[PDB]
RNA sequence: UACCCUUGGUCAGGUUGAAGUUCAGGUAACACUGAAUGGAGGACCGAACCGACUUACGUUGAAAAGUGAGCGGAUGAACUG
RNA sequence: GUGAGUCGCGAAAGACGGGUGAGAAUCCCGUCCACCGAUUGACUAAGGUUUCCAGAGGAAGGCUCGUCCGCUCUGGGUUAGUCGGGUCCUAAGCUGAGGCCGACAGGCGUAGGCGAUGGAUAACAGGUUGAUAUUCCUGUACCACCUAUAAUCGUUUUAAUCGAUGGGGGGACGCAGUAGGAUAGGCGAAGCGUGCGAUUGGAUUGCACGUCUAAGCAGUAAGGCUGAGUAUUAGGCAAAUCCGGUACUCGUUAAGGCUGAGCUGUGAUGGGGAGAAGACAUUGAGUCUUCGAGUCGUUGAUUUCACACUGCCGAGAAAAGCCUCUAGAUAGAAAAUAGGUGCCCGUACCGCAAACCGACACAGGUAGUCAAGAUGAGAAUUCUAAGGUGAGCGAGCGAACUCUCGUUAAGGAACUCGGCAAAAUGACCCCGUAACUUCGGGAGAAGGGGUGCUCUUUAGGGUUAACGCCCAGAAGAGCCGCAGUGAAUAGGCCCAAGCGACUGUUUAUCAAAAACACAGGUCUCUGCUAAACCGUAAGGUGAUGUAUAGGGGCUGACGCCUGCCCGG
């Protein structure tokens, strides 16, 4: 379902520009292939078409307590669009 | 023949090898081959078993009917073609119904000259027929032991056996090596000498050529430390010191027997000559 | 010069790694040892 | 690191010029002759690459065995991923 | 703590100015200078794992200082139907149902299966960010597939038509050598833009630029067809119109029949690219909307593009894709058209290095691709482009002493264990070249000579319609300096002897040799699941081998030779 599909957006001077030619970047639960995120998100919104490209991310490090540990994967899903646009800000 | 190689250089002098004459084509017929690794003479599990074996080039399988299973049928020779893992020379065979087979090359034979596998297949060079049938005082390659296995005898360069006399069953027959056995009635086999006959005149000449082969170095006896031979050590060089000259495992070389007297053949063995 | 270990994967994902332990016997034997002994890790 | 296997990659440039071929020469016919061709060699110089011969240096060192100047092999029993 | 504020501060060319800041030889900016340039350059693999970029900070780390970093803190970055890989194949090898063996464990091994460094496989150019690019957009392309639509099929036979899990073809491979056809880039010009010097002089005079894809239509330089076509079939396990064979018509006619292929022409591209201040309100007027405007001809030419051809022999992976043949499936397709559908992994960065291995920000190693200019045979050498760097302590003085380099009259190995080292020779051409010899060589023997720039005259060869463009000789005549391969890179030689025949390998980190091996010789073993061997045994090597073959010992090219003793 949409909800395990979709764990978070994402927004920043990158998404900014990218939304100069209706791109749009979320954070997905992992062990989701790419089609899922398209009939999904079509399922949720009635946008489509402008398939999707999508990466990985390898989990760095970081101390905050001065005990080492590593943050949390990251697969992150840029969709982009041909057909109206949505706005949820 | 053997061309001698003018000496150019120290490593050809004494060189000489094999000139080539009795061929035709140099490259063979794809369907009949089979691939081949190598092994360098170890085992299953990878332990150097036979020493000096490896390194050496690279080559493929050519497939040969020893047995000369179907008989009666006549055939044809339209080509020779060279063969690295053996001395002998070899032929290719048109059968008559347009199979293909190569064989073994018998010393002067004709490309377009015609050779049968049957019973009713008169004396000629390789023919293929049983022991009973022919004459004594012939000379024959390619004996089986056994019906039907494929044969095992006089299968390498120049001549062959003779045919010494028969009884009913067995028969007997006198080898190269000159020594005498007596052979069933019913194996198949052929007549006429190997082909190739001055394999052995070939002075290979520089190290590199056993190589080529390939085969691999050996190293005396008498050189080694202790341990790894029984004749080494030694300050300086080294008289063997002990009487009966050994391998490296024990177990002497110089005179000593080794056939195990409780084989079956051993009647049928008879007059020892060459061992 | 170059030094013992110009390192690797696939030759240390083998031979020191799991399914080789797990598929032996003595490896399991092993891997009872650093079980038993407590570790964070285990082939390597 | 040592061997071995299967599979790939590499080796500037130049010099020498065998067998054989062929043109005439020449014999009864072959041997044999002189040219042109042809391009073999664990062939010759010599950079990559490899190696470690002599020497100096360093020798709580730049380095737990190297550097600099020279040195040998470099189409082969070569080198190496 | 002592040693000691002592040795060291890890090859190297920096200087000045202007800023910043509390504070600067070390930070940013610029100008100059110097360095590499078959590279200290550019691109990827292995490898490491966020080191990448922005903004702040300087407690410790950095062998100094530090306002800085590859250190800390916060935040943020890696996009694929076509790329490397998987849903395709396979060798070596690994595992291995049943199974054979073993005291247990477990060991062997068929079927099959996994496993690439190889085989097959559908994509290109530009633009773009501080950080991603064949991944994003911009344009132009391709493969498979589904759905929709019709120009051909007609017992579901055979015919259009699917087609093997089986049969066949090809895929499919060595090494060396020469020659050739094409392009890459380079070259010097009479086409384009800018600009005329303040040092005597010069003005066709200086500087830079000189392109455009993959894809689709045509052709195409060189090769190939032991050939084409028919009929039959004792075979390719069953079948076969396919193969293989066999007999004939046409063959060497090359007609060019068929095949494969460098690359070229055209469009793609009235487009992108671009030397371009001659462009602003403007941005620091740098800058951007913005218009500028060119594709010519020559010569040179690979180490790239066909293991193609020839030669040699040491006789040169496999399977699949791909194309066919039937057994068979099955009513009966789809031409070219429109539309869509197209998964996982990896992708940042360094990658002859500060980030990999080396405990260090270490003078080491670290496969592969590209590799320009003059000089040169050349990837050699010297100096420079492209581009990158100034090496993470420096300022003084200019003593010993050590090290590294250069020189040294007279003499010239007297030093010395020993001419160790150092110096001398060194390139091209020409003359010439002994002994001995296994006739190949020795032999670059030795020794000896010439080489610069200008002017004139002349041979020439390749390339072209020709012009001129290139290439490298001879002859004379002159000029200069001590010196003409003016610097740099590049053999020291002769005679005699022992040992070894070679060339080769060896004691990784004290020995590279007269040792080891080597082709050859010789003796003995071994009649074939042969001997020997690893193992407990199966099993496997030997061996796709079959006594002109395999194992063991000893000796070491050649040629002269290989004596006596069989008591131990
Ligand atoms: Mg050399
Ligand atoms: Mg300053
Ligand atoms: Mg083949
Ligand atoms: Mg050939
Ligand atoms: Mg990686
Ligand atoms: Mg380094
Ligand atoms: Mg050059
Ligand atoms: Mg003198
Ligand atoms: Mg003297
Ligand atoms: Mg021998
Ligand atoms: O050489
Ligand atoms: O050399
Ligand atoms: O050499
Ligand atoms: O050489």
């Amino acid at each position: 379902e949409a909800r395990d599909i979709l764990k978070r957006p994402v927004i920043t001077e990158k998404s900014s520009e990218a939304m100069a030619e209706d791109k749009y970047t979320f954070d997905v639960d992992t062990r989701v292939n790419k089609t899922q995120v398209k009939m999904a998100v079509e399922e949720i919104f009635n946008v489509k078409v402008a398939s999707v490209n999508i990466m990985n991310y390898k989990p760095k490090k970081k101390r905050m307590g001065r005990y080492q540990g590593y943050t949390n994967k990251r697969r992150k899903a840029i969709v982009t669009l041909k057909e109206g646009s949505i706005d949820l800000f | 023949a053997i061309k001698k190689y003018k000496p150019i250089t120290n490593g050809r002098r004494n060189m000489t090898s094999l000139d080539f004459a009795e061929i035709t084509k140099t490259t063979p017929e794809k369907s009949l081959l089979k691939p081949l690794p190598k092994k360098a003479g170890r085992n299953n599990q990878g332990k150097l078993t036979v020493r000096h074996h490896g390194g050496g080039h690279k080559r493929q399988y050519r497939v040969i009917d020893f047995k000369r299973n179907k008989d009666g049928i006549n055939a044809k020779v339209d080509s020779i073609q060279y063969d690295p893992n053996r001395s002998a020379n070899i032929a290719l065979v048109v059968y008559a119904d347009g199979e293909k087979r190569y064989i073994i090359a018998p010393k002067g034979l004709e490309v377009g000259q015609i050779v049968e596998s049957g019973a009713e297949a008169d004396i000629k060079v390789g023919n293929a027929l049983p022991l009973q049938n022919i004459p004594v005082g012939t000379v024959v390659h390619n004996i089986e032991l056994k019906p039907g296995k494929g044969g095992q005898i006089a299968r390498s360069a120049g001549a062959s056996a003779q045919v010494l006399g028969k009884e009913g069953k067995y028969v007997l027959i006198r080898l190269r090596s000159g020594e005498v056995r007596m052979i069933l009635s019913t194996c198949r086999a052929t007549i006429g000498q190997v082909g190739n006959l001055q394999h052995e005149l070939v002075n290979v000449g520089k190290a590199g050529r056993s190589r080529w082969k390939g085969i691999r170095p050996t190293v005396r006896g008498s050189v080694m430390n202790p341990n790894d031979h029984p004749h080494g050590g030694g300050e300086g060089r080294a008289p063997i010191g002990r009487p009966s000259p050994m391998s490296p495992w024990g177990k002497p070389t110089l005179g000593k027997k080794t056939r195990r007297g409780k084989k079956s053949s051993d009647k049928l063995i008879v007059r020892g000559r060459k061992k | 010069v170059k030094r013992t270990y110009q390192p690797n994967k696939r030759k240390h994902s083998k031979v020191h790694g799991f399914r080789k332990r797990m598929s032996t016997k003595n490896g399991r034997k092993v891997l009872a040892r650093r079980r038993r002994k407590g570790r964070k890790v285990l082939s390597a």
